[PDB]
RNA sequence: CACCAUGUUCAA
RNA sequence: AUCCACUGCAGCGAAGGCGUUCUGCAAGUGCACGUCCGUCGAUCAAGAAUGAGAGUUCGGGGAGCAAAGAUGAUCAGACACCGUCGUAGUCCGGCCACUGUAAACGAUGCCGGCCAGGCCUUGGCAGAGCAAGAAUCCUAGACUCUGUCAGGGCCAACGAGAAAUCCACAGCCUGUGGGUUCAGGGGGGAGUACUGUCGCAAGGCUGAAACUUAAAGGAAUUGACGGAAUGGCACCA
């Protein structure tokens, strides 16, 4: 089933892409954001724990995503990227230029883009102490 | 580095050592009197 | 009590008279100080005013739990609500009350603004024996207090036993008789507390 | 001459209740005891009389405030904040 | 709001004359010899509105001081306290000026 | 063996600076002693510009918008990344990328 | 399978904005008792100026449309904030000038209170050789209050479609940086971000003919 | 950025 | 709880330290000046007031982070780094709570005089300019130039230095003396013991000796090494 519109229109919903360095969503929902759609991580893609935030993971999941929002009646999508923010990193994930190309060349008109990164007026201490993550 | 050879161990760490003993000190005596 | 009372007289609603209340006092309430109550009260300590006309600031005692009722809320020494908010669909308002909870009123109860006066009695140790003697001699029959471990088996469930201890768990049931409801009763939990409560 | 060192009007207490508590009976016992400042008058006149009134020998105010002190000091923020209240819902 | 009150006080009192206290100041206020009354901010109501309305029928200009009996004695030069001031010869002080 | 004249940090006529957080690491380093970057980059990069902005419709090269990330780094991270290399005695007297 | 319960609904804008039907949003279907007209009540949408007005001069705004009534399959929209985009003011910073930042929370006549957080930035003159182009304190202040009382004049006495309209027509990003060469030449005046705080009572037939005119367009189904 | 500890005394 | 970006060879404060906006309160420096006083000043044992963070005390608060603890890995071990939690603590208030230490550093006492050149920057004052929105008027706290006073730096002679380096000083020093305070006398033992004094305590200040030892130490050089960087290379890779 899908929505009814004219000929020449695009139905429009909102792709969140998170891309952290653990991880990658690729989440599409209604413009509202109040309605998800279809969701699909990094992680439902691959069996290792490393994989989760692979460049390959993260293209088989906007992948998935992109086929299940043309199923519902979804034709573009305004983007909305997110790296982990807040303290921990506003850098996005390797798995963020994947998702992208994924739906991209899946077929899915590609609207606004966008970076909705969480960021601090001022912050909450972050985490490991003053010397950091010794490593 | 930062630092020019301790000719023992880390300074803080030997002051820490006389400190404790230093207490440990005050308690015995503290027992006498 | 440890709060000071007033006794403030206002007139008879219908009568030639003067009815003289008596409610507990607001901190800073003076002997002639022409304190105001009712719905076109203004904002000043020690006026009585219902809890619709407060903002979300005010900071109340002597509060109403019930509406017509008379002041059953806030009333030790130092007590004092907050105001939290207001609700014009129901009429009603959130406070939050000395204990740190947070509980909805009706805005046609009546609270008194300020603080209760006699604050600040806690943060003195009682030093002896005999402090607590007269504090309670004017409350009621309470004080001392033997304690059931130094009770026999016979007096109470703590009784007994050559050291004296409890043998079994303190922490007692809420569906527990009355007779064997001593110790804790029906506690969450149990220890020190620390971090968050 | 003076007659103590540490403990202040806690001599009466002598050798009893421990140090740590005779400290905090003397910070609240000078206070319970000494005359306060008038708002009112302008003279330090305030006895406290029972606990949470205060009696001003000189205006003969009588003010509800206090256990051991005749202006706490969350009487003190309560008065701003409901001043403050006041003035913007005016 | 200027601050120069308390500045020509210290003129009154050095030259001119002033009537400290109450009773002073309804005596000036009764006779004709009161040019200003000042008022500390703590005196009682009642006293207030008294002098005011004496103040209102000599015609007499009256200040309200913002500050208490204590600091209208301490600008007077005072070591004690005063909650009415009568000015009755400015001598060089210019305050109505 | 002083091997700064500013001792690494640019800290002058202060005496305390707000202490700030490694991008990655997470260390407490003084404002001006870190060693700090504020990146542009873009959403999407050259590998993708093309693939992308052949399915937009208010996009195209030139067009994209941009990521701005003021990366703040310890010494030890920065030497790690090779944000900043160890230079020579003389050539550490450089100031001007 | 979940999309066998659901509905779609036209989202339809205010009167400021050209394009109307927009935003085809999803809900589950009404069982009876429980319809989803409620559900779609408050449904906040985050639209680009550049789809709403189809130029793109204007598409680095973003407008906050709040659901407020349905019917049939157009629910109306009203506005409930904007605001600039991370890229735009993240551009628009850059480092050697001083940030101007001023908010207000003023009432639109209508009963509407809107906060207002507008930035601007110090400018360079041509001649200029110095790098600072820092402001003073004392200038900043003066700005600042400049600011605020243009805020004013301009949102005050004016009713929130107005003042939509204006946000869109950014006049006051270059009122002030118009004003602003007296005390500091502002450069990128613009609102940062615009809420609604406190809304009045409903008045659904208001929504429907003076923020709208009607004119709904053909919700498609 | 897995983990990678040690090297008897004098003599050179 | 904290005030990102702006945020800097920027400013302020005696130092510690200080960053959202409006606002109350008192204050400081600098500058301008035919204002006043008329030596009232410099440095300071004793004394006094501030003094990061940790720590303690009494009452609250507790998001996040986090000693201890728990706990999963790593490891030969690993109550270590790494990971997940987690208590005190970090936040607020207090007779004007106590403490009174930091790589509290510029490892550089304070007052005064003189000290080549070039460059950047902060705040005034003075004199100029082709030098500024809406307009086109009109002025404007913006910008440019010059001078000067005060401040913050950078690089470049003489000099100094063991050198590194200093440079409005670490110069003016065997061609040694403007004034004043504090501290040091090889390395350890040892900032220890005892005693005194302050503190609730932790501890601060004060502070040896017996004994032991020929070097410790500082700057710089050449090589070697590096689980440091860069760049070449080898089928003994
Ligand atoms: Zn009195
Ligand atoms: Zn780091």
């Amino acid at each position: 089933y899908g929505p009814q519109t004219a000929a020449g229109d695009l139905v429009f919903g909102v792709c969140h892409i998170y891309a952290s360095f653990n991880d990658t969503f690729v989440h599409v929902t209604d413009i509202s954001g109040r309605e998800t759609i279809s969701r699909v991580t990094g992680g439902m893609k691959v069996k290792a724990d490393r994989d989760e935030s692979s460049p390959y993971a993260a293209m088989l999941a906007a992948q998935d995503v992109a086929e299940r929002c043309k199923e519902c009646g979804i034709t573009a999508l305004h983007i909305k990227m997110r790296a982990t923010g807040g303290t921990r990193s506003k850098q996005p994930g390797p798995g963020a230029q994947s998702a992208l190309r994924a739906l991209a060349r899946s077929g899915m008109k590609i609207g606004r883009i966008e970076d909705v990164t969480p960021i601090p007026t001022d912050s909450t201490r972050r985490k490991g102490g003053r010397r950091g993550r010794r490593l | 580095g930062s630092i020019s050879r301790p000719r023992g161990m880390r300074r803080k760490w030997r002051k820490k050592r006389m400190k404790r003993l230093q207490r440990r000190r005050r308690k015995m005596r503290q027992r006498s009197k | 009590r440890g709060a000071p009372l007033a006794k403030v007289q206002f007139r008879h609603p219908y009568k030639f008279k003067k009815v003289t209340h008596l409610m507990v006092a607001c901190e800073g309430m003076y002997v002639g100080q022409y304190i105001y109550c009712g719905k076109k009260a203004q904002l000043a300590i020690g006026n009585v005013l219902p809890l619709s006309k407060m903002p979300e600031g005010t900071i109340v005692c002597n509060l109403e739990a019930k509406v017509a009722d008379r002041s059953r809320l806030a009333k030790a020494s130092g007590a004092y609500a907050i105001v939290i908010s207001h609700n014009p669909d129901t009429g009603k308002s959130r406070v939050k009350l000395p204990s740190g909870q947070k509980k909805t009123v009706s805005s046609q109860c009546r609270a008194m603004i300020g603080l209760i006066a006699g604050g600040g009695r806690i943060e003195k140790p009682v030093l002896k024996a005999g402090n607590n003697y007269y504090r309670f001699k004017v409350k009621r029959n309470c004080w001392p207090r033997v304690r059931g471990v130094a009770m026999s088996p016979v007096d109470h469930p703590h009784g007994g036993g050559n050291h004296q201890h409890i043998g079994f768990p303190c922490t007692v049931s809420r569906n527990a008789p009355p007779g064997q409801k001593v110790g804790l009763i029906a506690a969450r939990r149990t220890g020190r507390l620390r971090g968050g409560v | 001459a003076r007659r103590t060192v540490k403990v202040g009007i806690t001599g009466k207490y002598g050798t009893r209740y421990g140090a740590n508590l005779r400290k905090r009976v003397k910070k609240i016992e000078i206070s319970k005891k000494a005359k306060h400042f008038c708002h009112w008058c302008g003279k330090f006149r305030f006895k406290r009389q029972a606990v949470g009134i205060w009696h001003c020998t000189s205006c003969g105010k009588t003010m509800a405030g206090g256990a051991w002190t005749l202006n706490t000091g969350n009487s003190t923020t309560v008065r701003s904040t409901i001043r403050r209240l006041r003035e913007m819902t005016e | 709001q200027d601050q120069n009150i308390n500045s020509r006080l210290q003129l009154v009192v050095k030259s001119g004359k002033y009537c400290l206290g109450y009773q002073s100041t309804l005596k000036s206020l009764r006779q004709g010899k009161s040019k200003l009354v000042i008022i500390a901010n703590n005196c009682s109501p009642m006293r207030k509105s008294e002098v005011e309305y004496y103040a209102m029928l000599s015609k007499t200009s009256v200040h309200h001081y913002a500050g208490n009996n204590i600091d209208l004695g301490t600008a007077c030069g005072k070591f004690f306290t005063a909650s009415m001031l009568s000015i009755i010869d400015a001598g060089d002080s210019d305050i109505i000026r | 063996t002083v091997k700064r004249r500013n001792h690494g940090r640019n800290k002058k006529n202060r005496g305390h600076v707000c202490g700030i957080r490694c991008s990655n690491c997470g260390r407490m380093t003084p404002k001006d002693k870190a060693v700090k970057r504020f990146i542009v980059r873009n959403m999407v990069e050259t590998a993708a510009v093309r693939d992308i902005a052949d399915a937009s419709v208010y996009y195209t090269g030139y067009n994209l918008p941009k990521l701005y990330l003021k990366m703040q780094y310890c010494i030890s991270c920065a030497i790690h990344g090779r944000i900043v290399r160890v230079r020579s005695v003389e050539n550490r007297k450089i100031r001007s990328p | 399978d979940f999309m066998t319960r659901k509905e779609w609904y036209d989202v339809v804008a205010p009167t400021t904005f050209t394009k109307r039907s927009i935003c085809k949003t999803l809900v589950n279907k009404s069982v009876g008792n429980k319809n989803c007209t409620d559900n779609l009540k408050g449904r906040v949408f985050e639209l680009n100026l550049g789809d709403l007005n189809e130029d793109e001069s204007q598409a680095h705004r973003n407008i906050r449309l709040r659901v407020d009534d349905v019917v049939g399959r157009n629910c109306l929209t009203n506005f409930h904030g904007m605001s600039l985009t991370t890229d735009k003011l993240r551009s628009l910073v850059r480092k050697w000038c001083t940030l101007v930042e001023a908010s207000m929370d003023l009432k639109t006549s209508d009963g509407f209170l809107l906060r207002i957080f507008v930035i601007g930035f110090t400018k360079r003159r041509p001649n200029q050789v110095r790098k600072n182009c820092y402001a003073q304190h004392s200038q900043v202040l003066r700005l600042r209050k400049k600011m605020f009382e243009i805020i004013s004049a301009a949102v005050t006495k004016s009713d929130l479609q107005s003042c939509v309209k204006k946000f869109q027509l950014e006049t006051i990003g270059k009122d002030i940086e118009t004003a602003s060469s007296r005390y500091y030449p502002l450069r990128d005046v613009h609102v940062r971000k615009v809420k609604v705080l406190h809304l009045p009572k409903f008045e659904p037939n208001k929504l429907l003919q003076e923020v709208h005119g009607g004119e709904l367009p053909k919700s498609w189904e």
